[PDB]
């Protein structure tokens, strides 16, 4: 309702004026953050946004870039950026920066150190992509207490959206946006599924919902229930 | 079964045929554990369910949870089948499988008729679920002032304790309906009552 | 309301200029309003000199390999904070410890940057040995009608707007808000667009600027 509101608001309506913004050469902080280690997330909105708009995905589970070539970064991140900037505006959701935004250990192997002088290299060419180019950074992760602030700077990365558990909000209009479709009786219930599903942590409920229909979609039962919402609860 | 097609898609004389066929069809179920006056009344056909509540089937029947029509007649917004029902004698406390009652499904319907026809019939503003949360908690909070204020017309209390501890004001605050809050302050909705987060609801509101 | 802290730092930076001790380091605590990146980065842009930002030793091998520059500790500006902070304090401890050493060249300094108990810390880390103290003041509004007018001469503005009343009209906090005037004012010129300098758009932004104070 907030939360994928300004998923919207903050990734696709810019998203379309970027053959504009290559005329007027005004770019907005392009830096989108999501957090929240209990909930899943970080797959329902890149795959919405990957449905509803229709540009370039380069999706990269993790830290792709850990090769120990220390001189292939550059190679890689300047492709990607290279793609991103001349091949079409596409969307690059760099997810899990846990692994190589804090320094391990051991200083003294130049690896990590010169792949990191190289993410400042980046850093100031992500400074530098904030004029005439169609470049797209969306960020994810689950743990903030061991990035560091470099990334995070104001200026880089502006929306910081939260999402520790989904709220009953969204919670009520996931299961109005389903049953207004589906068949509704009155054992399709919402306040205890509103108040469990707010202690337990499940994601992609309207998925839930769907399969649900794929438990009683055996010709047998008619219209959803109760018991095909908690089971699929214990099931899946 | 066939009475669930036969009763939800309206097929009147055929479901009058198939009644007339074999009386059985009045009580057997599917695994649903509902007869077709669960599907007649989801769907919202009134002459079916005036057939078959006029050959007399038990209106009180439960499913396996121990969901009663009137909740259909209260969720689905139909407020014939109200009158229907509350014609022939619903049970306006039947506890479904949290133990809810047909007034916390109109309250989140808003559904003001139904409201006054259920309260009126004898139903119970308080009652409190398993979660012992009441109609005004969620009435509440998605944002119905007029509901909540038929249910004072009915002498309905604005200091449950919900699971958590939060009160109706609470969860006006929470969705930060002014009007809501400032209303329900200025009816007496205590703004003392601690929920288990030690939050005040002038500390929920912003 | 800088006006010290640009006298006072003319005889210790400008030293070695055309002079030819050395001050090897200072320190800057107080409020960080204005003063801690700008003066370092605008006496830096004037001077025509080099200027990097700124790893508990990794930092300190970007701090040996570009050790000759002006230094400024600004990314970083008991149980854990001693210690996680103390291992940067040791990193400038052995940078101290160069820049004391040898240098190949002159016009070497560090800056510090510390605003809470870890300058305690680092007072108990330096017994006043090689260091310059120099206070930190909150910047008035002359520290701010300068700043707005360096912070606007980057984007357009109109002849007739009033930078009195935008500049004045802005206590409390820090220096850093006029900065987030300007982006927001930035993001805003970008929701409303501005034809080219209509200026009662311009006090638009005033107010959206002003609504969030």
């Amino acid at each position: 309702d907030i939360q994928k509101q300004e998923v919207r608001e903050a990734v696709e309506l810019p998203l379309t004026h970027f053959e504009l913004y290559k005329q007027i050469g005004i770019d907005p902080p392009r830096g989108v953050l999501m957090y929240g280690p209990p909930g899943c997330g970080k797959t329902m909105l890149a795959k919405a946004v990957a449905h509803h708009t229709t540009a370039a995905f380069i999706r990269v589970v993790g830290s792709e870039f850990v090769q120990k070539y220390l001189g292939e970064g550059p190679r890689m991140v300047r492709d990607v950026f290279r793609l991103a900037k001349e091949n079409a505006p596409a969307i690059i959701f760099i997810d899990e920066i846990d692994a190589i935004a804090t320094k391990r250990f051991d200083a003294q192997t130049g690896a990590d150190r010169e792949v990191q002088r190289i993410l400042l290299e980046l850093l100031n060419q992500m400074d530098g992509f904030d004029q005439n180019v169609n470049v797209k950074v969306i960020m994810a992760t689950n743990r903030a207490d061991t990035l560091d602030p470099a990334l995070l700077r104001p200026g880089r990365l502006d929306r910081k959206i939260e999402f520790p558990l989904p709220d009953r909000r969204q919670k009520r209009l996931i299961f109005s946006t389903i049953t207004s479709k589906m068949n509704l009786s009155e054992e399709v219930d919402l306040e205890d599924y509103v108040a469990r599903p707010d202690k337990i942590s499940g994601a992609d409920i309207n998925s839930i919902c769907q399969e649900s229909g794929m438990l009683a979609v055996r010709e047998n039962r008619y219209i959803v229930l109760a018991k095909d919402f908690e089971k699929a609860y214990k099931t899946v | 079964l066939m009475v669930c097609n036969l009763a939800y898609s309206g097929k009147l004389e055929e479901l009058k045929e198939s009644i007339l066929a074999d009386k059985s069809l009045a009580t057997r179920t599917d695994q649903d554990s509902r007869t077709a006056l669960h599907w007649a009344c989801s769907a919202g056909h009134t002459e079916i369910v005036e057939f078959l509540l006029q050959l007399g089937v038990p209106v009180n029947d439960k499913d396996d949870a121990g969901w009663s029509p009137l909740h259909i007649a209260a969720s689905a917004g139909r407020d014939e089948i109200v009158k229907a029902l509350l014609g022939k004698g619903a049970q306006v406390n039947a506890v479904n499988q949290n133990g809810c009652t047909p007034l916390h499904y109109a309250a989140s319907k808003n559904r003001h008729e139904i409201a006054v026809m259920l309260l009126e019939g004898g139903a119970n503003p308080d009652a409190k679920d398993h979660y012992e949360a009441t109609a005004m908690h969620r009435a509440a909070a998605k944002g119905n002032l007029k509901m909540i204020h038929i249910l004072l017309y009915y002498k309905a209390s604005t200091n449950i304790q919900d699971t958590e501890g939060n009160t109706p004001l609470h969860l006006a605050c929470d969705e930060e309906r002014v009007e809501e809050a400032k209303l329900l302050v200025s009816q007496g909705a205590s703004i003392y009552i601690e929920n288990k987060e030690e939050k005040t609801p002038l500390q929920v509101a912003k | 309301g800088l006006d010290k802290q640009i006298k006072e730092i003319k005889e210790v930076i400008e030293l070695p200029v055309k002079h030819p001790a050395q001050p090897k380091g200072v320190l800057l605590y107080g409020p960080p309003g204005t003063g801690k990146t700008l003066l370092a980065r605008a006496v830096a842009h004037h001077t025509d000199c080099t200027f990097i930002r700124v790893m508990v030793r990794e930092l300190f091998v970007m701090a040996r390999e570009h050790a000759p520059s002006i230094i400024f500790m600004d990314e970083i500006d008991l149980e854990g904070g001693s210690g996680g902070d103390s291992e940067v304090q040791r990193t400038m401890l052995e940078l101290l410890n160069q820049l004391d050493g040898f240098e190949a060249t002159k016009n070497i300094k560090v800056i510090m940057a510390t605003n809470r108990i870890d300058i305690l810390d680092s007072a108990l880390l330096r017994p006043g040995r090689i260091d310059r103290k120099i206070e930190f003041p909150p910047p008035n509004e002359e520290a701010r009608l300068d700043i707005l007018k360096i912070h606007s001469r980057k984007m357009n503005l109109t002849r007739g707007i009033n930078l009195r009343k935008i500049a004045e009209l802005m206590p409390g906090a820090s220096g850093a808000e006029v900065k987030g005037v300007c982006t927001e004012a930035g993001m805003y010129a970008l929701r409303e667009r501005r034809v080219h300098v209509t200026q009662e758009d311009f006090e638009m932004a005033v107010a959206k600027v002003m609504q969030k104070d």
